[PDB]
């Protein structure tokens, strides 16, 4: 690893600088180096890791969708043949995206998840595992598409089970997990009723526990609750 | 596209 | 070159796709490959080249400025010592930026400029040469800073001389060249009076020739004239 | 920052 000679603390410091500079590829590389030092990550450090890769893959997904749309139009009746270039370039972007997903899944498997014993860390990592299999699913068209989808489902489900047992219904990790698993149901698993049920129940159970929270915790929870409501509005 | 975090 | 096996036309096609996807690094790599085929570039192709690298270097410059600002604050009285990390990371971004500039200058020198005989192409390339030496100047702090600045000036001046002889005062390349050379004067050469004079004279001479233009040409020229006015407003 | 094109 090119980051093998840099101090863990220096990698974290630089990830924070990269974030400030909106250099997310760099931020992700620094955080990969930090993980590979082999020590568990703090809450702040887990967030740096997730922010970095979310931004990187988020950009790849946006580009893939542009390119896939162009490709789709090229295959409509009456579209002039333009050769292999659109497919080739969509494939290039797709392969880079899959590579990023595999890198993140690799970090979670070696060895973030197995060393995470506290609910907050284990749920955080398992949510990521679900999310990155979901991104793989978005581009999957082959023999393994089912197994990729099931991999996402299984990770989300383990996260859900732990989060329900161990965290309050207003916990922002629990909320964000539910938000994303709900989207998995709607967009990946062809289960819109499940998506809607999940978002509604999650919202309502959080609403009921808001009274227990400080002003600051209330802000964090209500922000994610609004995202659940936004999805429900979109879907109904 | 729906919201995720 | 990794693009050596791809058709010129395919490189151009993919640069256009990359633009649509906002994949400017890819766009720049494709256009570098296209240039290295050795044929002159059309107007459309010159624009693809310039858009791609402008976006790439524009992002690097924004990041460099964030990082330089942080570094500056670190060297104020009463700032806590945080070690070499801010300088190292600013250096990293700086070196990548210089690399991009050197790549563009390399393409212009081998052999875009020497093969460009028409005024519109030669002025376009010489403006780029000025611009990329200007970006080098922005980060230069050493023994060669003067020579880098003079390199920018010399390229801009040759472009100006040709553009005044060979193009109308409303020509958008002539206008954009003047806009940028004016900024060179203000920001790099410590010559704000020269910057202001240039922007004013360029604006006024363009105004006087607007009557000769079609509606479409009028739109293009007036857009850049507004940028000259915006700078003048900023500077006065 | 001033405008350039
Ligand atoms: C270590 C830890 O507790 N991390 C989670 C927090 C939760 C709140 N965060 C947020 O930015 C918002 C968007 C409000 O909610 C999230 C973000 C990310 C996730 Cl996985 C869930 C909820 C900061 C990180
Ligand atoms: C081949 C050629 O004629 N290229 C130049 C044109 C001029 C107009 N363009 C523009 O986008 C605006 C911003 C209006 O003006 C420019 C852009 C770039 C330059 Cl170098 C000068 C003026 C499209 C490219
Ligand atoms: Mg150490
Ligand atoms: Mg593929
Ligand atoms: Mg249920
Ligand atoms: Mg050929
Ligand atoms: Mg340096
Ligand atoms: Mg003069």
């Amino acid at each position: 690893g090119a980051m093998g000679s840099m101090e863990r603390a220096s990698l974290i410091q630089k990830a924070k600088l990269a974030e400030q500079a909106e250099r997310y590829e760099d931020m992700a590389a620094f955080m990969k180096g930090a993980v590979e030092k082999g020590e568990e990550l703090s809450c702040e450090e887990r967030n740096l890791l997730s922010v970095a890769y979310k931004n990187v893959v988020g950009g790849q997904r946006a580009a893939w969708r542009v390119l896939s749309s162009i490709e789709q139009k090229s295959n409509e009746e009456g579209s002039e043949e333009k050769g292999p270039e659109v497919r080739e370039y969509r494939e290039k972007v797709e392969t880079e995206l899959q590579g990023v997903c595999d890198t993140v899944l690799g970090l979670l498997d070696s060895h973030l998840i197995k060393e995470a014993g506290d609910a907050e860390s284990r749920v955080f990592y398992l949510k990521m595992k679900g999310d990155y299999y979901r991104y793989l699913a978005e581009v999957a068209t082959g023999d393994d598409k089912k197994r990729i989808i099931d991999s996402a489902r299984s990770a989300y489900q383990e996260a859900m089970d732990i989060s329900k047992k161990e965290m309050p219904p207003t916990n922002p990790i629990r909320l964000g997990l539910a938000l994303n698993f709900s989207v998995f149901h709607y967009e990946i698993a062809n289960s819109p009723e499940e998506a809607i049920s999940l978002a509604k129940t999650t919202f309502d159970e959080a609403m009921a526990d808001l009274h227990t929270l400080s002003e600051d915790s209330y802000k964090d929870s209500t922000l994610i609750m609004q995202l659940l409501r936004d999805n429900l509005t979109l879907w109904t | 596209f729906p919201a995720t975090v």
